[PDB]
RNA sequence: AGCGA
């Protein structure tokens, strides 16, 4: 219980390639996920975001 | 699954030296999504005749 | 200790820029947090000023430090336990400590070893990581351009 | 001393009796090193590295890396569900 | 895994 981890703010970027190009070149039509992580240490006290 | 790995190494890793970059593992998350979309009897093949 | 705009040093993440002295309260206590960002990890860290010295926030790398780790890098009369298992664990702990003198000792000992013999993949990675962190540390201690820092480091290794 | 002897014997027997095909110890070790390097680079970078990347990281040739990938292959099971592949 | 009789 001396340290903890948390998540917030799911966020996307634009897709890396368009629909027809993904269909042609056999790529999976996707986009990245970005999540703001946050580690905290209870005893000393910090945030690592 | 990610969480079990995270909490596992959350003790073994030395304190004052680690960060969510060193803590989080995205391999099982991406694997879970991929194993859902491929080879699941709900991720059905598009039936477009 | 450090006002705004200071290029304040912080382990293990090298130098960093203070952005503001945050007044983020907790349990009704307005701790004077300072937001502090590095360029490599692109992460922001908020630290209370009370225990900044307890977390070990570093400062402008003391000029003596350069010649100190140079002496360690030139430090002769160095030998290690015969069993490389013990040698490996010992200098791995030395690297884990992060102290500039100890890491300099590690890199110079392994430079002597790998100029003599040709050691191992694990050791090559050990030397690589220690060398990277040190060429960075000296490059921002003297503020002298990581590549040129590497050149001067190679110059001093030969002595 | 007991600990070290035990671990040596366990690792040796595991290697000799790991797969239906036998893969001697030194090649097992390089396979394990390649796997560890690839896994840690996946953790750090986030992407699966390239054969040339692993060749430069392990101070070996890309063709050697390809051969280690090849010998790393584990047999599939004739028994499965789809029915059995043996059909 | 999906489908026709």
């Amino acid at each position: 219980g001396s340290m903890s981890l948390s998540f917030s703010d799911p966020r996307f970027d634009d897709v890396k390639a368009p629909v027809d190009e993904c269909k042609d070149k056999d790529m999976t039509y996707a986009a990245p996920l970005f999540v703001t992580a946050e580690f905290i240490n209870n005893n000393t006290g910090e945030i690592k975001s | 699954r990610m969480e079990r790995v995270v909490r596992e190494r959350m003790t073994t890793q030395d304190v004052e030296a680690i960060t969510p970059q060193t803590l989080i593992n995205i391999r099982p998350v991406v694997a879970a999504i991929k194993e859902f979309f491929g080879t699941s009897q709900l991720s059905q093949f598009m039936d477009q005749n | 200790i450090f006002k705004v705009g200071d290029t304040v040093v912080y382990p293990h993440h090298g130098a960093a820029l203070v952005e503001a002295i945050e007044t983020r309260t907790i349990k009704g206590e307005q701790k004077e947090y300072l937001v502090l960002k590095v360029a490599q990890g692109d992460l922001t860290v908020r630290v209370p000023a009370e225990n900044a010295e307890y977390v070990g926030v570093r400062d402008v790398v003391g000029q003596e430090g350069l010649d100190k780790v140079f002496q360690v890098l030139r430090a002769p009369h160095t030998e290690e336990p015969t069993n490389w298992s013990r040698r490996y664990k010992a200098n791995l702990e030395k690297l884990a400590s992060g102290d500039v003198n100890k890491v300099a000792e590690v890199v110079r000992d392994l430079w002597r070893r790998d100029q003599e013999r040709g050691l191992s993949a694990g050791e090559k990675r050990m030397l690589a990581k220690a060398r990277q962190i040190l060429v960075g540390e000296l490059a921002l201690a003297e503020s002298t351009d990581d590549a040129k820092a590497e050149t001067i480091l190679d110059e001093v290794l030969a002595a | 001393y007991a600990t070290w002897w035990i671990r040596q014997a366990i690792t040796r027997a595991m290697a000799d009796q790991a797969r239906t095909i036998r893969i001697p110890v030194h090649m097992v070790e390089v396979i394990n090193k390649l796997g560890r390097i690839q896994r840690e680079l996946l953790q750090d970078l986030g992407r699966e590295p390239t054969p040339e990347e692993l060749a430069k990281e392990m101070d070996i040739t890309p063709e050697k890396v390809l051969e280690i990938q090849q010998y790393a292959r584990e047999p599939i099971s004739l028994d499965q569900t789809i029915s059995q592949l043996g059909d």
